[PDB]
């Protein structure tokens, strides 16, 4: 079994006959960014995403299956979303009319 | 055939079609400010609790999954509404950019000519392709032909 | 015959507004893709800790946790980890009651 | 009530024929009419609205039109599928409603003479079992839609326990009937029969228990 | 759009009846929607009509006073009530909706229709009982004693639709009428397709399903 | 008394009213749309989680009723700017429809008559109802009292 | 808190708390949607009756 001592504080054990004394202990500190993956790593990528593993921010937004996800990575979004890049509409005017 | 914005020619020379360079550009330049706006919008992303154990901690893993649903849901509501916003702002600079250019060839041409009201104009004068550019390069001289 | 206006494509394409609602428009730019499932993968501009000692050879992360003999030797910083083990085995050593 | 419209029109296969529609000044006069069509036990369809405006799937062969308090509709080539109940329609600004003619019935003329098919089904043994009797006699696909039925019993005929339906035309502008006997289990002779004469000739069918 | 009216209503003279339109794949806000009768072997005849986003209601001379036409716009959904009522009020009720926010426009759309009868006594559900059966044949559910009209009958779970007759009904001289439907079918389409016939009669809420063997 | 959108008349028979029915009915169709759109926003419920069960986990329950509390306020919030957004189109559309209705009100009737700047014109030839409705339904013509 | 409901108006006020189906949203105030045209506490450009 394992158990933590938290900010320098002490721990107890009871124990009788074929004790397994503690010896090296862990020491940690900081907090590192978790999700859940899979072995081996292959190459490198921008983003890791739980459901779609290594991905690379292709476009800034993405549709599909929400997931735990850490580093420079697509948000994201429950519809298609579309920039205007252009002019109005204007099925067209004969302001000439020939070819 | 470039161009975005610009204009046209009838008359016996058949049509003529020539571009305006700074109106094409700063309906482009609006639409690329946005992109780059929308691009560059920042969101935390969501990662596992660091100290909580699967079999352990199973209850508060669903409230931890709860806590993301909801967040992904907001989050993808207020990108919707930023796009939504963006293409109100686009559409709009559309028909400042067109007014913009009836007032311009409003300024050129002169009195001579009579507007149709459709962004088209009846001049008394030809035009072609050469008096075109010149409408185009906003150099364009009503007295050119002998008129007001 | 002199008229300005604005040349388009001709073609509609609907876009969204936030007062206007659906408006065609002659160009728009998809800001979405639907993601597709690879490998995992380092994250660029990291390092990333999969297992605990990845020079440890023939050693399982718990091995590792526990001090087996020959899974020994430092754990690499990181500020981010995969977790590929829901449920951690050993691979050696004096056998154990795990659950 | 409002508007008037003929009881009856008739023509044959290809003709043109005309339905006229009379109001007022408070009606037809000051607001535009609209026509409708109806088939026997289905809901009206507009044929016509703006006095002289066809909706897109309404054939072009079909056309209105509209002069002082009355309005017209003219049906171009007619096809033996426009038989049917047409009404007229517009509103009314003396009695703030919406007012209709009383319906023209349209007769298409051209119809094939049409011999009977006869089904007779006997009693089925659960009704039996619940004390009571059916003869079920099913006529279809005459014309015709005259039908009179006698009903068999043995050789005599039954004098009570016959109910005949009216004849209904169907979908392929031939007419249907049915007719029923209701007996007693007890008097379910030896043989039964349906008896369907049809201009003249009669049809037979039979059931023994 | 597609607008489907309520059942088929069951009611003693003086109390009431409601009928409810309700469209579906689309709304019918934007528009006018009037009701409109038809007494049997009589024309069509307007009752009134509503314009629910106009804030409009309207109603025919002839039934001011007795008629409560409304709607839900929230459920897309139009009603009608109708107080005292009387055997003169025993006919086919249909809605239907016009081309714009008023009720001057033609009514182009309408609903399947409503039927509702008068009377002063209770109902009847009547039991199925079915006809037994080349090229073709033939097979039939005899639908009898009931009160009152109308009934549907629905063969397959309306998967069936080919050649299926069903017969008007004879009032007999108790009160209750007869129904039977006759249906085609090719005859080798005998022994490996079972026919299913369901009569629905709602005045009196009845449901019976008939299989019918050769 | 009908229509939303129409036309006046004064003179000597008096005053007299008709209505225009496709503006009528665009200004409609517009909060119409607005209607169907905030009454179909989809929005993600609230239940209890599965796991945390009452006296064990109450410290867990607390954080659940906490992500609940919030969320209401932000979706509220939500949805408030969204109604406010729809007000924000539906009145400035009163503004396209009315400017719209005055460019048809001087493209009818001819320069003989004079605008007002008030929506209103005073015209040379006398109206009343039938004049007026031909106003309304389009197919008004000057001419009819020889006028320009 | 209020049990069993029906979707009347897609929005309510009051108190809000878990539920699950086909439910009106929570909202903090009563909102209302335009239905209508502007103002104009009403012009003289006629003046009768
Ligand atoms: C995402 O992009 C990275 C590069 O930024 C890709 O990494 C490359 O992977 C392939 C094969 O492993 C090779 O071109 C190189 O080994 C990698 N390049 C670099 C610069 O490291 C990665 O494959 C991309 N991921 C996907 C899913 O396409
Ligand atoms: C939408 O607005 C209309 C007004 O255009 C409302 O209809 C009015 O209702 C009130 C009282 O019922 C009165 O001012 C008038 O009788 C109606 N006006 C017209 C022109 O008929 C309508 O009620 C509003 N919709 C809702 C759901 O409240
Ligand atoms: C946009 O284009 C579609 C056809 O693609 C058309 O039906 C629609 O009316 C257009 N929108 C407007 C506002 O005209």
């Amino acid at each position: 079994d394992y158990m933590v001592q938290k900010s320098g504080k002490t721990g107890t054990i009871t124990y009788q006959r074929g004790i397994l004394l503690p010896q090296k202990v862990w020491c940690a500190s900081g907090r590192s960014k978790v999700i859940k993956g899979s072995l081996p790593l292959i190459g490198e990528a921008d983003c890791l995403h739980e459901k779609y593993g290594g991905l690379n921010k292709s476009k800034p937004y993405y549709t599909g299956e929400h997931a735990k996800a850490i580093g420079n990575c697509p948000i994201w979004v429950k519809t298609p979303l579309k920039l205007a890049n252009g002019t109005k509409y204007r099925p067209p005017a004969k302001l000439l009319k020939e070819r | 055939i470039a161009g975005w914005h610009g204009y046209t020619s009838h008359g016996a020379h058949g049509v003529a079609v020539a571009a305006d360079l700074k109106s094409t550009q700063e309906a482009i330049n609006k639409i690329t400010k946005n992109l780059n706006s929308l691009s560059e919008l920042e969101v935390k992303n969501l990662q596992r609790l660091s100290g909580a154990m699967d079999e352990l901690h199973n209850e508060i893993l669903e409230l931890d999954e709860k806590v993301d649903d909801l967040r992904a849901d907001t989050i993808s509501s207020q990108i919707e509404l930023a796009v939504l916003l963006s293409n109100e702002g686009i559409i709009n600079s559309e028909d400042e950019h067109l007014l913009a250019l009836e007032r311009k060839l409003k300024k050129m041409l002169g009195p001579s000519a009579v507007e149709i009201g459709n962004g088209c104009f009846e001049t008394k004068h030809k035009c072609n392709q050469t008096c075109l550019d010149r409408i185009a390069a906003g150099t364009f001289d009503a007295g050119e032909f002998s008129l007001p | 015959r002199i008229c300005t206006g604005i040349t388009s494509s001709n073609s509609p394409h609907v876009v969204k507004t936030a007062t206007q609602g659906e408006v065609n428009v002659t160009g728009v730019i998809p800001l979405t893709t639907t993601p597709t499932k690879s490998h995992f993968a380092n994250l660029k501009g990291t390092e990333t800790r999969g297992k605990l000692c990845p020079k440890c050879l023939n050693c399982t992360d718990l091995d590792v946790a526990l001090g087996r003999p020959k899974c020994t030797g430092k754990i690499p910083s990181a500020r981010v980890s995969i977790l590929h083990e829901v449920r951690p085995v050993t691979s050696g050593c004096f056998p154990i009651m795990h659950d | 009530s409002a508007l008037t419209q003929p009881p009856a029109v008739s023509g044959t296969p290809g003709q043109r024929v005309t339905i006229s529609c009379s109001g007022s000044d408070s009606n037809i006069g000051r607001r535009s009419v609209n026509w409708y069509q109806q088939f026997p036990g289905t809901a009206p369809k507009l044929l016509i609205y703006s006095n002289d405006q066809r909706p897109s799937v309404v054939p072009d062969r079909f056309s209105g039109s509209k002069s002082g308090t009355s309005a017209s509709l003219a049906i171009s080539g007619l096809q033996s599928e426009d038989e049917a109940e047409y009404y007229c329609a517009a509103w009314d600004d003396s009695l703030k409603g919406a007012v209709f003619g009383g319906g023209t019935q349209l007769t298409v003329l051209g119809q094939p003479k049409a011999a009977p098919s006869v089904t007779l089904f006997p009693p089925s043994s659960e009704e039996l079992q619940a004390n009571k009797a059916t003869l079920v006699c099913l006529i279809s696909d005459f014309y015709p839609g005259a039908v009179t039925v006698a009903w068999k019993a043995d050789s005599s005929p039954v004098k009570a326990g016959v109910e005949t339906t009216t004849p209904s035309k169907q979908s392929n502008n031939k007419y249907a009937a049915s007719s029923y006997l209701s007996l007693t289990p007890e008097q379910w002779h030896r043989s039964y029969s349906c008896q369907v004469t049809h201009e003249g000739s009669t049809v037979e069918k039979t059931v023994a228990p | 759009v597609q607008l489907v009216q309520s059942g088929a209503e069951v009611k003693k003279p003086g109390s009431s009846v409601k009928v409810s339109c309700k469209s579906s794949g689309g709304t019918s806000n934007n528009y006018a929607i009037s009701w409109v009768r038809q007494a049997p072997g009589q024309g069509l005849d307007w009752m009134g009509g509503i314009s629910p986003i106009f804030g409009s209601t309207a109603y025919a001379q002839k039934f001011q006073g007795r008629v409560t036409i409304s709607a839900d716009i929230f459920s897309n959904t139009a009603y009608m009530e109708l107080n005292s009522l009387t055997s003169e009020d025993t006919a086919v009720y249909f809605c239907a909706r016009h081309g714009n926010y008023y009720y001057y426009s033609g009514m182009d759309v309408w609903g399947q229709g409503t039927t509702v009868t008068v009377s002063s006594a209770s109902t009847k559900g009547p039991s199925v009982f079915p006809l037994a059966p080349g090229g073709t044949a033939a097979l039939g559910c005899l639908v009898k004693d009931y009160f009152p009209e109308p009934v549907t009958v629905s063969w397959n779970s309306g998967a069936l639709t080919s050649g299926v007759h069903t017969f008007p009904a004879v009032l007999q001289s108790s009160g209750l009428y007869s129904l039977s439907s006759v249906v085609t079918v090719p005859s080798s389409s005998l022994g490996t397709q079972t026919y299913i016939c369901n009569v629905n009669h709602k005045p009196s809420n009845t449901k019976v399903d008939k299989r019918v063997e050769p």
